[PDB]
């Protein structure tokens, strides 16, 4: 899943799914 | 930015776990 | 869709759809 | 944490942008 173009609620997904109980943080500009 | 690496081009997980806490 | 229980994908949903071009930090630990 | 706010307990907006960039 994460080895392609992401975008808006598919990227906040992404790093949900891979960073798991560490969080992450999402900065888009 | 993530939006420039992950969503104009290709992602990677290399480039995503710099955004994990 | 905010004023309610919000756990995984759906917190982090909420925030994303909240922040916008913000973005956010998700910290659960 | 936003957690013990949102999950655990019922979440509001006040809190969420608390977490907002």
């Amino acid at each position: 899943f994460v080895n392609q173009h992401l975008c808006g609620s598919h990227l906040v997904e992404a790093l949900y799914l891979v960073c798991g109980e560490r969080g992450f943080f999402y900065t888009p500009k | 930015g993530i939006v420039e690496q992950c969503c104009a081009s290709v992602c990677s997980l290399y480039q995503l776990e710099n955004y994990c806490n």
